[PDB]
């Protein structure tokens, strides 16, 4: 009447009652990440490998109004902008994303109530870039020489 | 002919990250109360373990900074377009760049190595998005990570570092040639044959079997990563050592450490607060000292890690970027040149190489005293006697030429054991 | 505190219900039956009962039976009440007063 | 094991097992008229020490075109009188009858088969008062197998019998509470009338070999049987097989 | 480290002296003995820490030394070793636990587009090529220019390296005879 593994544990059985047969799964648990900004009033907030209708429906029914999914799980307290990039991040999240933090200003204040935190793209390198072709023009090539240092 | 072979160096590994409480006290309240008594016992372990992926970040930044270095690129490139260069062939080198394509690629020779690697940096997280029901019934990573024990995506993607060392290919096709010394590809290929003793007749009329032998290699490069590859080893090697540490490390989960029992809903369940205290004890203390053994390996094989990243900076600045007057650093002798390709957890070089295949025996003389008692040494060749008249011959090809100045290093005296030839007052 | 990211502590799904099941319409165990029987033997041919497939309760068994002492070991009294068990062993004999 | 069931893995389990490189031991006896009194000794009455595994032949006569299943009883027990129990396990063609009794039990004790019946009576007690019996019931088994296995241990007073008629392992039959213990057992002759070679070429055969607390490796298929086992101090291999928890 | 000298470890104080007040003999020993195991626990801990950061230490100390030997003290010819790429040279100045290295290095501030070509195949089919520089077309003349820096100047024999053939894609000039 019941199905056991090789650790000792019970992950399936049948019913004496009814002789139907089931299986077991243990129940979700897991942490949550909080990117930080210096004298804010609250963190904004990442499950990772979450679903936010798996998270409004089953871990908090508490208030959030700004709630997004992500590549990296569900995003809680920030503003999706993965559209800009920014060179250097303090709040680096993971596969090439960041938080940033921007609060609005005297006369920047716009009035839509948001959030201060923007999750946007982490890309610190770069190339040079000249204007130049890429084949030989009449057999030479175009260059781009030094005149003054 | 021109010879291939590749070589992987590995960069980083896979970051773990590990919840305390999670893993000794799991939910059960009257554990967490026995733990809180402990001190700073699990913060200390969290924070061992964030200082190592902190190490991890700055060497992936460093990889990342020097295949980037020095690079200027044309603004018309578009690799849909440019994929080939004097007759070779780079189209499985190159991945996606160009403002028409859309960066969100890599070349297939990282495909091919990519698909046979399943944990790779989006296999953890696409194996962890399907732990709300297993995605048939269970999986190892969900019972891992239902247990306090993670895995952190690296701060750069993968299809980051495929676009850093795509840019850095090509920087070495292409008119500004910004890593092949600003020449183009196949005089740089030339320069450096001529530069170990072949002479560049042979090279001006042999083009065209240089560049065969070149995709020949290529295309023998590409279709060998087939089950005896020494480099799949060596990448596969990582993954199964991260995957027995943590496997390990879970069943630890399931030692009595002299207890009654490895569970605490069984001790919960069967005995009283005064007794149950005594029981728990034991379990904390078993399994702390496990966490503190795991902390302690991974601080010293972050070590090793960043010896080996160290040497793939070296191998990019100095065989990638630019190719060094150091002998036997990249390749064996008779190194031509290297390339890179992103691989999971490091880099893989491909080595071009010369390769003699047929021979023939020469009597040879390292020195000529002429009249007037001068002498005459060969640079970078042997003298030899062809239908009795000395002529000069490079020391890696069969190939006669007079003897002129470009050739030879005069003295103004002669050594004793040079040959005496008063016959040469030639060109 | 600094600007940082922080992974702060666990959360358990919690349970929304409970799932209990029982068989219905067992036997009674009669354990006070055979503790009150009238033949009682001595410690040297002690004696023993198996008690499985039934129902008991220790408040019935120790109001029925005049109790002088109800100690446990690796068991503790208050994790009996709502048990199931796969069988109960109950021996018993008569203690020689000297002993 | 009891009442769990696992599937597709292997499992390192301590039991009660025979010892992988030991021997069998065919202690089944077939007469005709003669009883030799040397078949009583104790090269034959042998020791049951924490049990025994066995392995029996179903010899199948026939009359009339009609199935006769046959063969050797088993008696267990210490001193094999009427103030102490012995065990009776005894076949009767389909039905197994297993006894915890004080038996009168006979000297040169034998058993009949009942097909075609011998030139002796059946005589291993003689009882006609009813003893007293711990133990009393009656299994049926497959008629038409070939092997029956079984299983006979004892542990802090209890005795336990396990049994198999389809395939080598074994599932429980019954356990029984003696607060005794049980030092030998002996497998009786069966006398019978045609099955030696001048006849149609049947055999009785009783293997026995000695059980002991020992840990195997176990393997258990996709519908949860056991199909392969390695006992883990019989060799180098078998050592190199349970240090990895793997067949190969 | 210092820490761990408040922590409990499990006993009933993190104090000797505590301890040592409240018990006897027999049964303070038990509650010291955790707290001589997890303070030999954290010493050890220590001990990996720092046996682990002194080979970081070392890695770097010979890092060190090669920059001093070869940037500073000579100039090797490896290119991206020291600096960047148009690297000068290297001072060195002391800094605490360390050293300080300041490197110097050609910097280009304005620019200019130019037609080049990498060799030129002249008459009796022999070639030239450019040593370290380019040939460009100067007033419909052929001249050489370094690669750093624009200025046209005569081709010579002290600008190109000679063979006695021409690539197949390399610019043919028979008007050229000249020093
Ligand atoms: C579940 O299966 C068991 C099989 O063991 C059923 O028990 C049988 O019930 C029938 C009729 O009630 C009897 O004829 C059999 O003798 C029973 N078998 C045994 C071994 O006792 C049981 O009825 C099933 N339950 C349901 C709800 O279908
Ligand atoms: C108390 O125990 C005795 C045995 O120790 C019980 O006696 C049995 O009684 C039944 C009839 O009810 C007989 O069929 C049994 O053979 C008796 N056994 C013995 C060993 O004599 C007695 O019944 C018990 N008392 C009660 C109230 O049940
Ligand atoms: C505890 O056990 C006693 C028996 O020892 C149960 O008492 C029986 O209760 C049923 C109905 O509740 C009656 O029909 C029986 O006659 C009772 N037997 C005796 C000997 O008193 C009691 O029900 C049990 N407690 C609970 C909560 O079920
Ligand atoms: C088990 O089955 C056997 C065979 O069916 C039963 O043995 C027979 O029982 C009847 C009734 O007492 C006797 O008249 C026969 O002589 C018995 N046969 C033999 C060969 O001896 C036996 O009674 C059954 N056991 C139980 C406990 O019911
Ligand atoms: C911001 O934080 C700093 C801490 O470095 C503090 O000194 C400062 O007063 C804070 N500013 C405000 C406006 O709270
Ligand atoms: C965030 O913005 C990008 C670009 O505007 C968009 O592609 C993406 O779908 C947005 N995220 C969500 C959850 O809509
Ligand atoms: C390239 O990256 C650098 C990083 O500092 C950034 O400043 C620059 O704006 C980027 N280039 C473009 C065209 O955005
Ligand atoms: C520079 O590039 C732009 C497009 O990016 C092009 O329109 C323009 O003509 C270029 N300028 C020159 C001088 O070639
Ligand atoms: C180079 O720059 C300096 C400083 O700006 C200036 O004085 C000088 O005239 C420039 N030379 C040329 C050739 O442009
Ligand atoms: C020479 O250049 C032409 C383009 O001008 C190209 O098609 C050809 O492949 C080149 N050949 C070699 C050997 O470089
Ligand atoms: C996750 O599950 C889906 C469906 O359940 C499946 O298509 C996908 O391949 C799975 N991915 C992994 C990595 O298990
Ligand atoms: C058999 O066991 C293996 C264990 O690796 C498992 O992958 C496979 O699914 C199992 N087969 C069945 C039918 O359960
Ligand atoms: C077998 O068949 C014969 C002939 O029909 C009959 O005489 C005999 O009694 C049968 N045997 C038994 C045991 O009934
Ligand atoms: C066996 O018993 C029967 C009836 O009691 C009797 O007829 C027969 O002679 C007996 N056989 C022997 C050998 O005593
Ligand atoms: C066991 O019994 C069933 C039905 O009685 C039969 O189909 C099967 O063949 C028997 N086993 C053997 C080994 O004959
Ligand atoms: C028994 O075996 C012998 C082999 O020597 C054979 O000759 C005889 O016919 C067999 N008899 C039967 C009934 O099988």
């Amino acid at each position: 009447n019941l199905l056991y593994d090789s650790n000792g544990n019970i992950i399936g059985f049948k019913d004496f009652l009814t002789n139907k047969t089931y299986t077991i799964l243990p129940c979700y648990s897991g942490r949550v990440s909080a990117a930080f900004y210096q004298n804010s009033s609250s963190p904004a907030l990442l499950y990772r490998n979450l679903k936010c209708s798996y998270v409004l429906n089953n871990i908090s029914f508490i208030s959030q109004p700004f709630y997004f999914d992500s590549y990296l799980g569900c995003v809680l307290n920030a503003v999706n902008l993965t559209s800009y990039s920014v060179s250097s991040c303090d709040l680096r999240m993971g596969s090439g994303f960041c938080i940033d933090y921007a609060l609005p200003s005297s006369g920047s204040a716009s009035r839509g109530i948001s959030s201060p935190y923007r999750f946007v793209t982490f890309e610190p390198f770069n190339v040079s870039f000249v204007n130049d072709s890429v084949e030989t023009v009449g057999g030479l090539f175009e260059i781009q020489i030094p005149t003054n240092f | 002919t021109i010879a291939g072979h590749e070589e992987f160096i590995q960069t980083s590994s896979p970051k773990v990250t590990i919840d305390c409480s999670a893993f000794v006290c799991s939910n059960y309240a009257a554990c967490h109360d026995l733990l809180s008594e402990y001190g700073t016992f699990c913060d200390n372990i969290n924070s061992i373990l964030n200082e190592v992926n902190d190490l991890l970040d700055i060497t992936q930044l460093q990889v990342a900074n020097a295949l980037m270095q020095g690079v200027t690129l044309s603004s018309n490139l578009n690799t849909n377009l440019h994929s080939d260069v004097d007759n070779i062939d780079f189209k499985s080198l190159l991945g996606c760049l160009g403002s028409q394509c859309g960066s969100s690629s890599r070349s297939l020779l990282e495909d091919l190595l990519f698909n046979k690697v399943k944990l790779s940096d989006v296999g953890f997280v696409e194996a962890y998005n399907n732990c709300t029901g297993g995605s048939e019934i269970r999986d190892l990573l969900c019972v891992q990570s239902f247990n306090g024990i993670k895995v952190l995506p690296p701060i750069l993607s993968e299809t980051q570092i495929s676009g850093y060392t795509t840019a850095a290919t090509v920087a070495a096709m292409f008119p500004p040639w910004s890593a092949a010394a600003g020449v183009p590809f196949s005089l740089n290929v030339q320069y450096r044959i001529n530069g170990l003793g072949v002479t560049m007749d042979v090279l001006n009329k042999n083009q065209k079997l240089i560049a065969n032998a070149f995709n020949k290699a290529l295309l023998s490069i590409q279709n060998g990563f087939t089950a005896t590859n020494s480099a799949l080893a060596k990448i596969q090697s990582v993954v199964n050592a991260n995957a027995q540490a943590l496997n390990s490390l879970l069943q630890q989960l399931f030692n009595k450490f002299g207890a009654i029992s490895s569970s605490l809903q069984e001790i919960l369940s069967r005995l009283d607060p005064p007794e149950a205290q005594v029981q728990i004890d034991r379990l904390i203390n078993g399994r702390l000292t496990a966490l503190n053994a795991y902390v302690s390996q991974q601080l010293s094989d972050i070590t090793l890690i960043k010896a080996g990243a160290s040497r793939a900076i070296e191998k990019v600045n100095e065989c990638v970027k630019s190719q060094s007057p150091r002998i036997n650093f990249c390749g064996n002798g008779n190194h031509i040149l290297s390339l890179v390709q992103n691989a999971p957890y490091g880099l893989l070089f491909i080595h071009f190489s010369y390769k003699p295949t047929s021979f023939k025996t020469v009597l040879v003389s390292p020195g000529l005293c002429l009249s007037g008692d001068r002498g005459i040494a060969p640079k970078q060749g042997y003298f030899i006697k062809q239908n009795d008249s000395w002529m000069f011959t490079g020391s890696s090809y069969y190939y006669p030429e007079p003897i002129s100045d470009k050739n030879v290093v005069f003295m103004n005296s002669c050594s004793v054991n040079f040959t005496k030839a008063p016959f040469i007052y030639l060109n | 505190p600094n600007t940082g990211v922080y992974d702060l502590s666990g959360f358990t799904v919690k349970p929304v219900a409970t799932v209990y099941r029982r068989i219905p319409n067992l036997p009674d165990c009669d354990i006070d039956n055979w503790l009150n029987n009238v033949s009682v033997p001595s410690p040297l041919n002690w004696e023993r009962r198996i008690f499985s497939n039934c129902n008991f309760n220790l408040s019935t068994l120790l109001r029925l039976v005049h109790v002088d002492s109800f100690s446990c070991n690796n068991l503790d009294k208050s994790k009996i009440f709502g048990s199931c068990f796969n069988s109960i062993t109950v021996d018993k004999f008569a203690i020689p007063n000297r002993r | 094991v009891l009442n769990r069931v696992y599937l597709n893995t292997t499992l390192l389990f301590t039991g009660y097992f025979p010892k992988s490189g030991a021997n069998f031991r065919d202690l089944a006896l077939k007469g005709s008229k003669y009883l030799s009194t040397l078949w009583y000794k104790p090269p034959f009455l042998s020791d049951f020490n924490n049990g025994i595994f066995s392995k029996v032949k179903n010899t199948k006569l026939y009359v009339n075109n009609t199935l006769y299943s046959e063969f050797s009883t088993i008696v267990i027990g210490s001193v094999f009188v009427n103030t102490s129990y012995t065990i009776v396990v005894q076949p009767h063609n389909g039905i197994l009858e297993i006894t915890a009794c004080q038996y009168t039990m006979c000297e040169y004790p034998h058993t009949v088969c009942k097909s075609k019946g011998s030139i002796r009576n059946e005589s291993w007690h003689i009882d006609s008062s009813e003893p007293l019996c711990l133990f009393k019931k009656n299994f049926t088994y497959n008629v038409s197998a070939d092997w029956l296995y079984f299983h006979f241990y004892q542990e802090r007073g209890v005795f336990y019998a396990y049994y198999a008629d389809v395939g080598m392992p074994t599932t429980f039959l019954f356990s029984l509470y003696l607060g005794t213990i049980l030092s030998h057992y002996y497998v009786m002759p069966l006398t019978c009338k045609a099955i030696s070679s001048n006849t149609d070429n049947e055999t009785l055969e009783y293997w026995v070999t000695p059980l002991s607390r020992r840990q195997y490796l176990l393997n258990f298929d996709e519908h949860g049987v056991i199909t392969n086992a390695v006992d883990c101090s019989s060799s180098f291999l078998s050592e190199i097989q349970c240090k990895t928890q793997s067949f190969a």
